């Protein structure tokens, strides 16, 4: 469902900001997760350009000047 | 932190941290005294429950409350919930360069512009005015400029008129259910305190002018200004993203004016003349020599796109009305005359705008939509289209339809007394013969409403579609359904109990007649149910939209 | 008719005669609080009941006791106006006589050593004012009544919402007034479960074993015994015939003759009836029939003694064979079948683990107090204090009544506590309902929901405070200080004060009074709330509690409820609805005895109402009272149907019985859709009082009732002659008929002049009367806000045209003429209070002064030498009202500004300007200044001159009232001196005062003369000490907050003219916002050149089916058309014969209307005064559901020489050409709502930020930012607006370094941002690390 699919994302920041913040932060803490900030919510939380729209070019050259 | 009256305000975390420290220091003390171990175990349990209340208050046991009998806000409550860090401070914020006011209508505006009060703009654009006052030498210092803007000298209004010039503002109406709830507009400085919204964008905002407020936001950077101009401007937002239908579309007054203009009367003044073009039709209408509905013969030149992008003309005498020829003057060139040679309701105008968009593109379409709005407003004004009590024409045979259904319900009641039917089929028969009588009253009312202009053509009577105002508002799609004309002029019909089960005696009255006390009470039964649904389903729809956004 | 009502008579179109007068509308509040504070000789109501509930207090000893004798409410220190000025509660001291009675140690009687009896002070009780409000901390508050669930037992179910099988599971709930809840319920397997305080469920037989019932006693309570009286053989069995109703035929029955029914045929009614024709008592049964039955007793042997078979064991061949060796004569057995007598109690005795009383008490203890090892004494006392202790459980008088009534008991009185019988009867009735012998309760029925009002909630909170002091008094009496203490040493007034202070100031039902207009106030006072302490929560209130129940008819308005999240949770009392002695709403009905509808009125509650057939009030009835019809429409059982005229028992007393007071004021409500009528009722009480009040031309006739039953008017207490009228006072010389002996006979009415309401509107009273005019008792003497000659006038009568005008009334916009603004029709006065508080700070005291740094002499132009603005000063935004400076220090100059002050030598200020300024955009007039100075602080010249003015005003007011009253006394003395022993010219020869020295011949004359002399001396010495009381209360110091040295309150009066953005509305839910103010030559105009005032859109009418706004328009054009005629006759100066004739024609019009106005009774001066009051339109009353019919509207249009179509030919003001169709022009009553665009418009570029997160603050009071919430962020993400979004998130709200860089970049003309991290993300990281969690940015 749209709640269990949005809580099962690979990003603990967006899942913790959606709902069930305690469960998400607990499983992410004991699993030692790492959030690469690839979606829109995680770049909104952290005050960045979103990877969509006019921030799509910025993220592309952020990832091709990191994979090089 | 000290409050204004010398009192202090504190966080609940200080209470929780103090409790943890106090129980920890007492545990250290007891371990120094070598207390009996029942006392040390108790202090360890208390330190554990204090640390638990600090981290998450209320998971294990009862929530610790402090000095209100209100539970203390723990560290976990700071970051979770609708009022946690994430949802209240990180996923949405309160912003600077933002104002708010009641919206009014400006029907003179162009689609890309809003009306912004000068008092609001002088505050929202204040560092821009400071910069342009220091730059133009009118102020020696940002404090001199600040005092100029406080005194509101005559030159800060010129500075303000040049700082807002090509600078869009975002206008937002809550709830922002979709992305057309934020649109960018070029401001026109007005003298009121109310924002003037273009009519054609109200359906995108779900806004009416009965007390709605909208927020204004100023894009600060050049990138934000160019996104407001290139992505969010209302002239980019004429199609819906949910479905490719036009969302900046005429409504209410515009479609009533365009419908009244494009209708035809049988013996209207100036019928049967032959006109050299739409300009002659406008001359004859304005000089009072022909009626807007006079069916007439006009030489119309219409352009069509060939296989190439070229626009080739054809000229012919069309059998049209004066008002359709007048409306043809605002239609862009690549469109056919059949797009206006009919009475234009809401659907026809929406399809006309969609046709203009697919054939000619966005620049002719925004000009066309503005011209359509101006023309529909003008000719709804010219019409004098009022609503009176004699417009709710009740069918003359409604009383006998109700008497016949009453006779049928009486004979079914006597059949139930005579044991021919049980209560179930008896009740269902009553419901059926009242729904049938309601459909009979509705058909009689609509038949007496929709064509009852009888009109003389060279002496002979003829039926035409009705120029009744209630009917014209319903038929144009401006306001009103047939289901509501039924309640005005027919009967209100069967009502449901709060259980959902139908009350077996309907409202045989309409709103033109009165409802009596009992009819009105059993109508409020369902009026409140609908209002409570509206009040309680916004939370469910917002929760579903939030789950959908967060999954996608 | 009156003197105030034949000034201007409203033409009534109602046709049904009024049998019951509309009651006093504020009886709910006043009656409830009177029951609270009055001296009840019995202990039933109020403070007496609360005192007797706890007293006598006896310690854990026999030595002493504290008993209660009496109570007394002292005089309030300040009256209600002084309390509003000083910001203090209007309350009365509660002085209670207590008696500390000391018994000596050892006697069989325990007689008294002594009694120390004296008066203790326990708390102040907030007093209710004359109009049903409380002044609490200076502001007027209303304690809203509460609709809560009545106490008693309620039988309910869930209908297939459990066990996934659609099985309905029943439950019973005993709800006390105070105590624990007791729930019985059925599980999906038909076992009965008890549940105490919503905790875990135990089997219901555990609470039966906690009571001393054995399993045998339980089984004889809940069952009836099949007897097998088995003879030597052949298994003889007792049988009554109705026990085999629907029985499965396990055997053929042969007795008193051979077989009636063979095998394979189940028993129908003919078999039972022929078997009882045979009168069969004893039947031979097979052995396999008893195998499976349940024995009802403990059968033990007499050979060995121990148990053969226990109670409630399924009997078999084996156990019957066992008892057969023991030779038992009779063996009992539970009679159970399916669907008529269930096994549930036995099947519950099989599931519980308990076998005796101790184990049951222990299981209850483990459920109530888990993890605590139960001892026998604690297990016994927990249960005995759960429901059977008077001090812990109260099923109150209403709860006992509803309990007994629900269990079909005869008596309605009882104990407040449960008994074995009560609990058994509840279980038996739940079992009945399970077995199909009952029906579940409707909990939304208004026989099940009860009204709890201020006088009861206040009593409950007082009893809470009384038990809080009772524990401490019982604790103090246990100490050996017992022979030297008085009762006022052990009484602490602070807990008792705290309980009532918390109720009156902090309850959810103690609400800031809605004071927009009179309708707002009486709607607030007649409000019922399901919310509150002991009620519902608006978040978990479902769809079914928010519904219009059929029992709401006549008791609760179905229309007036708010439209938001609490809809149907906040209700409004109906016009005639009153409350039972038990708290249940009742409504009045006319008794129909013989088909004749009597004028005898019975108030029926919702339980009683359903028993009878009740005819509507729309039912026609002839002169003798009989129905003219013989098949009447009625409500019998919550249904509605047609009945014969001999079946009806009652009739509605009015057509407006069903609606509230707010919906009673909407004309043609029956033609409005109910949603729009809801909106109109809600918006009528948001209307703002305008400069001049304008009666409705189309009203309903409830206007006088609303305006008088609110205290906004000055109403004549006694009739008389206006002796002196003046804008601030009315002085009535009372008629000799209404005077008491020994009295001046002068009523003085001091009018409220330009004070602010709770909503910052203006409260101003203007006299209606003229000098020398006769008044009767109950006449309106002065108009309040929004009343016009004693009629409620909420808006103005505007000439509307319904037509679309150039898009300016698009989508509910309103186009207003410029003449509406020139004529100040919707100009409203708003009064703001602004306080400047000078405090002690740590750096020194703040100082009110005119010497302000960095402020020129121009900005201190309207401040006096004390630094306070002058009264009458026209100020605007930014003007200093009170100049104040705060001492500061350690300026810590930057080196650049240090050099700056080295070059130009300018000293730095040791104080900072902390002045009180006018808020920006606000431009008013200073109308009042109050200075409150602390004791020990020296009053400045302004405080001294304000206090000198106050002292002269107190002395002047008192000497003026003494001059008036002594003039009245001496007029009475001169009248009684010429009444006998006439001195008619000698009295003017004598000096004025020494008429009191005239000994007169006393038949009765000298008695009256001497009591008049005594009254005069008492008036003089009453003035003399009221002067000193006033002087001491003026010159005394103020009890300011700690730290506060002085407060200066400035009062600004702001005239707000109407402007685009102001919300305007009609009474029919037709709200809208002004879009344009159009020049007069641009408005549409008729043949005579008269322009329209307001153009409304006709498209808002047919979809929002509020047709009553069209009819109100058509009638409003007719009403005005009468005035337009009368006006002409007054300008042509026609004779009074012609005016009298035309006005009689206008009042006689109508189809069998109930009112008769005969103008032949009127004198010519009275006719001319009436005609002068009718020249601006004849006002018209259109009762709800009894209103004007459309034919009568057309007849009145015809009388005023208007088109009966209601539609005229209009011309365009801009082009001069006709609109092509006729336009509905008329007069609608428009209202200006308190949603003014001056209060709404707010903008901000930068400002203050929050502490923890550094984001902008909230409101326009805080000069705050707009919430760019989550959905707006999604809207920007749906565009590609990544840079707009990034500057919303970082640089506009939280990025602290980036936002000042952004400001400097904007000022330098460089529109670029350097965005960093939001500060709330750093707060988030620090708060996740304050958990045990290492959250970290991977900085690679
Ligand atoms: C005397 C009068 C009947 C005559 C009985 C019948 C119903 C009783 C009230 C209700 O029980 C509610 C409430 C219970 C509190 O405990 C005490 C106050 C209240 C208001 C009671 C007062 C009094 O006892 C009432 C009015
Ligand atoms: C007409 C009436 C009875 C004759 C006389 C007797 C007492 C007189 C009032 C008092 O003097 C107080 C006051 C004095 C002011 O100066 C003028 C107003 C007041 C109210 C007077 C009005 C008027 O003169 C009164 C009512
Ligand atoms: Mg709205």
């Amino acid at each position: 469902g749209i709640t269990k699919a949005s809580l099962a994302t690979e990003s603990f920041i967006s899942a913790a900001s959606f709902q069930e913040t305690t469960r998400v932060l607990t499983e992410a803490a004991v699993a030692g997760k790492r959030d690469e900030l690839r979606g829109l919510k995680e770049n909104v939380i952290v005050g960045r350009l979103i990877p969509a729209g006019t921030g799509y070019a910025y993220h592309q050259d952020r990832m091709r000047r990191r994979a090089a | 932190v000290p409050l204004d009256g010398g009192r202090f305000a504190t966080s609940d975390l200080n209470d929780l941290y103090r409790r943890v420290i106090n129980r920890n220091n007492r545990l250290k003390r007891l371990l120094d005294l070598a207390a009996p171990d029942i006392i040390v175990r108790n202090e360890k349990r208390m330190l554990q429950e204090a640390v638990d209340a600090l981290l998450d208050n209320g998971r294990r046991g009862r929530a610790i409350t402090g000095s209100n009998k209100r539970p203390l806000k723990s560290l976990a409550d700071m970051i979770k919930g609708k009022q946690g860090r994430f949802r209240q401070n990180l996923l949405g914020k309160r912003v600077d360069y933002s104002g708010r006011s009641v919206i009014t209508v400006g029907p003179y505006l162009r689609l890309h512009q809003c009306g912004l009060p000068k008092k609001m703009a002088l505050e929202l654009f204040k560092p821009f005015i400071y910069g342009k006052l220091e730059l133009r030498g009118l102020a020696t210092t940002i404090k001199a400029a600040k005092k100029m803007v406080e005194r509101e000298e005559a030159v800060v209004w010129d500075i303000l008129d040049e700082v807002i010039r090509e600078h869009p503002v975002l206008l937002n109406r809550a709830p922002t259910l979709h992305r057309l709830g934020i649109q960018a507009f070029e401001p026109v400085l007005i003298e009121g305190k109310a924002i003037q919204l273009h009519p054609l964008v109200c359906a995108a905002y779900n806004a009416d002018f009965d007390g709605d407020q909208m927020a204004v936001h100023v894009p600060l950077t050049l990138e934000a200004q160019l996104e407001a101009r290139a992505l969010m401007m209302s002239t980019n937002n004429i199609l819906s993203p949910a479905n490719g239908e036009p969302i900046i579309v005429p409504s209410q007054d515009v479609v009533l004016g365009l419908y009244y203009m494009t209708r035809d009367c049988v013996n209207a003044k100036g019928e049967g003349m032959v006109l050299t073009g739409p300009k002659e039709a406008e001359r004859l209408y304005r000089s009072g020599l022909a009626s807007l509905h006079a069916r007439v013969k006009v030489r119309i030149t219409e352009y069509e796109k060939d296989a190439n992008g070229e626009l080739v003309a054809k000229t012919s005498l069309k059998d049209t009305t004066v008002g359709r020829a007048i409306l043809w003057m605002i239609v862009p060139k690549g469109l056919p005359y059949s797009i206006v040679n009919q009475a234009l309701g809401k659907k026809a105008i929406s399809k006309m705008l969609n046709t203009c968009y697919r054939i000619l593109g966005l620049k002719p379409t925004v000009i066309f939509a503005d011209q359509i709005m101006y023309t529909g407003f003008a000719y709804a004004a010219r019409s004098g289209a009022s609503v009176g009590i004699d417009d709710m024409v009740i069918p003359e045979k409604k009383h006998e339809i109700i008497s016949e259904a009453e006779a049928e319900v009486a004979e079914i009641q006597e059949q139930f007394q005579s044991g021919l039917v049980t209560a179930g089929e008896r009740y269902n028969k009553v419901i059926d013969i009242w729904a049938a009588a309601n459909d009979r009253v509705s058909k009689a009312m609509m038949d007496n409403l929709q064509t009852e202009t009888v009109i003389n053509r060279d002496g002979q009577e003829e039926k035409q579609v009705s120029f009744n105002s209630i009917y014209m508002m319903a038929d144009s799609g401006a306001r009103g359904s047939a289901a509501q004309i039924r309640q005005l002029a027919g009967m209100r019909g069967l009502m449901a109990k709060p259980d959902g089960s139908i009350i077996e005696t309907p409202i045989t009255a309409n709103f033109r007649e009165g409802l009596n006390v009992l009819q009105y009470f059993i109508s409020t039964h369902g009026a409140r149910k609908g209002l409570a649904d509206t009040a309680l389903k916004t939370a469910n729809s917002g929760y579903l939209t939030r789950r959908l956004v967060d999954v996608a | 008719y009156s003197y105030t009502e034949k000034k201007r008579i409203r033409k009534d179109f109602g046709k049904r005669p009024q049998v019951l007068d509309v009651p006093y509308l504020l009886s709910i509040q006043l009656d409830s609080f009177q029951k609270f504070i009055e001296q009840d000789p019995e202990g039933q109501y109020g403070l007496e009941a609360a005192f007797r509930s706890v007293f006598p207090i006896q310690s854990y000893s026999g030595n002493s006791e504290l008993q209660y004798v009496s109570y007394r409410l002292g005089e309030p220190v300040f009256d209600v106006q002084e309390c509003q000025i000083r910001g203090v509660t209007y309350s009365a001291p509660l002085r209670v006589k207590l008696r500390l009675v000391i018994y000596e140690r050892e006697a069989p009687e325990g007689t008294v050593k002594d009694i120390k009896e004296q008066e203790v002070y326990m708390g102040e009780i907030p007093l209710m004012t004359d109009n049903g409000t409380f002044v609490i901390n200076g502001t007027e508050r209303v304690i809203v009544s509460q609709l809560h669930r009545s106490p008693g037992v309620f039988f309910d179910s869930d209908k297939g919402k459990t066990h996934s099988s659609g099985k309905v599971l029943y439950n019973a709930r005993i709800i006390p007034y105070r105590g624990s809840w007791l729930d019985f319920e059925f599980d999906p397997k038909d076992n009965l479960f008890v549940r105490i305080d919503r905790r875990r469920k135990l089997p219901a037989t555990i609470i039966l074993r906690a009571l001393n019932y054995t399993t045998e006693q339980i089984l004889d309570l809940f069952f009836e015994k099949v007897i097998f009286e088995i003879r030597d053989n052949k298994l003889q069995m007792e049988l009554v015939p109705e026990r085999l109703r629907g029985e499965t035929a396990s055997f053929d029955i042969e007795a008193n003759g051979k077989v009636y029914v063979e095998k394979g045929r189940r028993i129908t009614a003919r078999h039972i009836r022929q078997l009882e024709k045979d009168d069969v008592k004893l039947i031979e049964v097979p052995v396999e029939y008893i195998a499976g039955k349940v024995v009802a007793k403990d059968y033990i042997d007499e050979s060995t003694g121990e148990l053969i078979c226990a109670a409630n064991m399924e009997l078999s061949l084996d156990l019957l064979a066992k008892l057969s060796q023991s030779g038992h004569k009779r063996i009992e057995t539970l009679f159970t079948n399916d669907l008529d007598h269930g096994p549930y109690i036995s099947e519950t005795l099989r599931v519980d683990p308990t076998n005796d009383r101790l184990s049951a008490l222990v299981e209850i203890y483990r459920m109530m107090r888990p993890g605590e090892p139960p001892t026998r004494e604690a297990a016994e006392s927990l249960f005995e204090n759960l429901f059977f202790s008077e001090d812990r459980y109260d099923l109150s008088a209403v709860g006992r009544m509803k309990f007994n009534r629900s269990l079909l008991r005869e008596e309605i009185e009882g104990s407040g506590i449960l008994s074995k019988d009560d609990i058994i009867d509840v279980m038996k009735k739940l079992i009945d309902i399970r077995n199909g012998k009952g029906e579940v309760d409707d909990i939304d029925h208004l026989g099940n929901r009860r009204i709890r009002s201020v006088g009861e909630m206040a009593e409950n909170q007082f009893r809470v405070g009384l038990v809080r002091v009772e524990r401490a008094v019982k604790e103090r009496l246990s100490l050996g200080d017992l022979d030297t203490l008085m009762p006022q040493d052990m009484i602490n007034a602070k807990p008792i004060s705290a309980a009532v202070k918390e109720f009156f100031g902090s309850s959810q039902l103690s609400q800031f009074m809605d004071q927009n207009n009179p309708l707002s106030e009486i709607t607030h006072k007649r409000r019922i709330s399901a919310l509150g302490p002991g009620g519902l929560t608006r978040e978990r209130a479902g769809f079914e509690v928010r519904d219009v129940h059929p029992t709401h008819y006549g008791r609760v308005c179905p229309i007036e409820t708010p439209e938001g999240p609490n809809i149907g949770l906040i209700n409004s009392l109906s016009v005639y609805a009153q409350t039972n002695e038990y708290g249940f709403l009742e409504t009045p009905y006319r008794k129909v005895t013989d088909g004749v509808v009597t004028d005898e009125i019975h108030y029926l509650s919702a339980i009683e109402e359903g028993n009878y057939v009740i005819a509507q009030a729309n039912s026609n009835l002839d002169e003798e009272g009989h129905f003219v019809e013989d098949l009447v429409t009625c409500r019998s059982k919550g249904e509605s149907s047609l009945f014969s005229r001999d079946q009806v028992d009652y009739m509605d007393v009015s057509t407006q019985q069903v609606v509230s007071v707010g919906a009673s004021l909407i004309p043609f409500l029956e033609h409005d859709d109910a949603n729009r009528a809801l909106m109109g009722a809600n918006m009528q009480r948001q209307a703002v009082p305008t400069l001049r009040a304008d009666k409705p031309l189309v009203g309903t006739g409830m206007e006088r009732a609303v305006a008088v039953d609110s205290g906004v008017t000055a109403v004549a207490k006694r009739g008389g002659v206006v002796q002196y009228v003046d804008a601030s006072r009315i002085v009535i010389k009372v008629n000799e008929d209404e005077m008491y002996p020994g009295e001046a006979g002068i009523d003085i009415y001091n009018l409220t002049k330009y004070t602010r309401s709770n909503q910052n509107t203006c409260i101003n009273q203007m006299p209606c009367v003229s000098l020398g005019e006769p008044v009767e008792r109950g006449d309106v003497l002065a108009d309040g806000p929004s009343t016009d000659l004693g009629e409620l006038a909420l808006g103005q009568n505007m000439r509307v045209a319904f037509m679309p005008w150039n898009g300016y009334n698009f989508e509910d916009s309103i186009l207003v003429s410029e003449r509406v603004v020139q004529e100040d029709r919707f100009t409203t006065i708003h009064i703001q209070e602004l306080a400047c508080v000078s405090r002690d700070t740590k750096l020194g005291p703040e100082e009110i002064t005119a010497d302000i740094p960095n402020v020129g002499e121009a900005a201190l132009s309207k401040l006096d030498e004390s630094g306070i603005v002058y009264i009458g000063a026209e100020v605007t935004g930014g003007d200093i009202l009170v100049g104040k400076v705060t001492p500061k220090g350690e300026t810590q100059l930057t080196p650049e500004e240090k050099l700056l002050r080295a070059i130009f030598g300018e000293k730095a200020s040791d104080v900072k300007d902390s002045s009180l300024r006018v808020p920006n955009g606000v431009s008013g007039t200073v109308i009042d200044v109050q200075v409150f100075t602390r004791d020990g602080v020296e009053k400045d010249k302004r405080a001294l001159e304000i206090e000198e003015m106050q002292l002269k005003q107190a002395k002047k007011d008192l000497s003026e009232e003494l001059q008036i009253l002594e003039a009245g006394l001496f007029s009475r003395i001169r009248a009684v001196l010429v009444a006998g022993g006439v001195e008619a010219e000698k009295l003017d020869k004598l000096p004025r005062d020494r008429w009191l020295e005239l000994g007169l011949t006393d038949e009765e004359k000298q008695n009256q003369l001497e009591q008049l002399a005594e009254q005069y001396d008492e008036l003089k010495h009453e003035f003399e000490k009221k002067l000193e009381a006033k002087r001491r209360k003026i010159t005394q110091g103020d009890d300011l907050a700690p730290g506060v040295l002085k407060i200066v309150k400035v009062y600004l009066a702001v005239k707000r003219r109407i402007q685009p953005g102001d919300k305007m509305a009609g009474r029919h839910g037709n709200k809208g916002v002004i879009s344009k103010i159009n020049p007069i030559e641009d408005m549409p105009y008729d043949e005579n050149g008269t322009p329209v005032d307001i153009v409304l859109n006709p498209l808002g009418v047919p979809s929002r089916m509020n047709i009553g706004q069209i009819l109100e328009t058509h009638l409003g054009m007719a009403a005005k058309g009468i005035g337009d005629k009368i006006n002409a006759m007054l300008k042509q100066q026609q004779e009074v014969a012609k005016l009298r004739e035309f006005i009689q024609r206008a009042y006689d019009l109508g189809a069998d209307v109930r009112q008769k106005v005969d103008l032949s009774t009127f004198s010519d001066e009275e006719v001319m005064r009436l005609a002068e009051n009718l020249r601006k339109g004849m006002p018209i009353a259109t009762p709800v559901f009894d209103g004007a019919k459309e034919a009568e509207i057309k007849e009145l249009l015809k009388l005023g020489d208007l088109p009966t179509s209601g539609q005229i030919r209009l011309y365009d003001g801009r082009t001069g050409e006709q609109f092509e169709r006729p336009v509905t022009v008329g007069y609608m009553y428009m209202l200006k709502l308190n949603h003014l665009v001056d209060d709404k418009m707010h903008a901000r570029s930068t400002g203050s930020y929050s502490l923890v997160t550094q984001q902008p603050l909230g409101g326009k009071a805080q000069f705050g930012g707009q919430r760019f919430g989550e959905m707006e962020v999604w809207a920007l993400e749906a565009y590609g607006a990544a840079y707009t979004l990034q500057e919303m998130l970082t640089v506009k709200s939280d990025d602290v370094n980036g936002r000042t860089k952004m400001y400097k970049n904007i000022v330098d003309g460089n529109h670029q941002m350097e965005p960093g991290m939001p500060e709330s993300f750093n707060v988030l990281l620090k708060e996740i690390r304050s958990l045990g969690i290492n959250i970290e940015l991977e900085d690679e």
